């Protein structure tokens, strides 16, 4: 099992702040994929080569492993400061 | 030596935040930069729990590249206002090339690695502010 | 946009400071930089009436160089103790790059071309502060 | 006549803040060899390729020239801030 979470524009499209996926993916861009594949709306706030990813709290590439338990978030381009 | 970190809706004054930054008198330099909205609100949504983590990393690299002594970073979240006060960044140092240089480093890493994002408020609905690449090259030089 | 100068044997405080500096919403950064001495008195030395000049050009200089909103320069004069804030300087600009430079600049000149003298007191009697190449190189990197 | 000012150890070492010298030189470096060769303790004072020089409160080579009306500064390298 995997939670994600979501944030900003990517939380708007997808109507949801997190959700608990009880499945096993290898990556997170194989989570991204399978996740998008859900409907129009879930593609639209999935997609992009600019969407960020973050596993346990800490930035990461989306070729980066995935197991049980692990927090997962997808949001777009920090704006602070 | 000392990191003070806060993440929150309240206000900062950076009177009350110089005196802490700049007891100790072995730092003979320090360095502040307050960022501000320049009728219209502006919303900073965040990530609780990363944000304080990512603020942390960022200074404990800084610490890694220069002689820093006390270190203070703040950033508001919430519904802020045109003219608001959102970020302060204070470092000392022993000189003054090592205070500027991180308190720049630190906001730049600030602007590409914390997670906090911005929503205007507009006439006719929301717009999310757009993200520059032109900090992502401001980061990568260091 | 105004500019503040002031030289002078009075203490500062950076929350008397400040305030004036971030005034004006249009400046969405502020920088400050406060230089302090870190038993023994010190005292500087100053060229009354070119001191003021110096600082003034300093900070045209810089102007022309960066778009800058308020200014703040101040430097102490007299006898001065460890711990003391000695010198300050404060920019605003839009943009956070141009606000951290241009207070670099204007310390890194301040260093080289303002008629000051360091004198120590130690135990054995009074020492002039040497200068270094080390603040010559930096002014001339700009 | 040139107004000549001294700050620091040159103040220190001259024994004066200022004089008033009423002669004619070419360059602030000519009237620095005149004042230098008056005796033992002026020319321990106008010594160096560190000196510095200011012509009416503006920093200057020793080859600036000089006319009458002028204040002439002699001092050490700073070391403010």
């Amino acid at each position: 099992m995997v939670k994600v979470l979501f944030f900003a524009q990517v939380r708007e499209l997808v109507g949801t702040d997190a959700t608990e996926v009880a499945a096993d993916f290898p990556t997170v861009e194989a989570l991204r994929q399978h996740m998008a594949a859900q409907s129009d709306r879930w593609a639209l706030a999935l997609e992009d080569g600019k969407l960020l990813a973050a596993v346990n709290q800490t930035l990461v590439s989306f070729d980066h492993p995935l197991t049980d338990g692990d927090e997962v978030a997808f949001f777009p381009p920090v704006t602070g400061g | 030596a000392e990191t003070k970190i806060v993440v929150g809706p309240q206000p900062f004054s950076v009177g009350e935040e110089y005196p802490w930054l700049a007891e100790r008198d072995e730092d003979g330099a320090v360095v502040t930069f307050t960022g501000k909205v320049r009728v219209n609100a502006l919303t900073l949504e965040h990530y609780p729990g990363m944000t304080e983590k990512a603020l942390a990393e960022i200074v404990d690299e800084a610490r890694n590249r220069w002689p820093l002594g006390r270190v203070t970073v703040i950033h508001r979240i919430g519904e802020l206002w045109p003219g608001d006060e959102i970020v302060f960044v204070g470092v000392t140092s022993a000189h003054r090339s090592s205070a500027f240089e991180a308190g720049q480093f630190i906001m730049d890493y600030l602007k590409t690695r914390a997670p906090f994002w911005k929503r205007e408020a507009t006439p006719e609905g929301d717009r999310w502010v757009e993200a520059r690449e032109s900090d992502q090259q401001a980061a990568k030089r260091w």
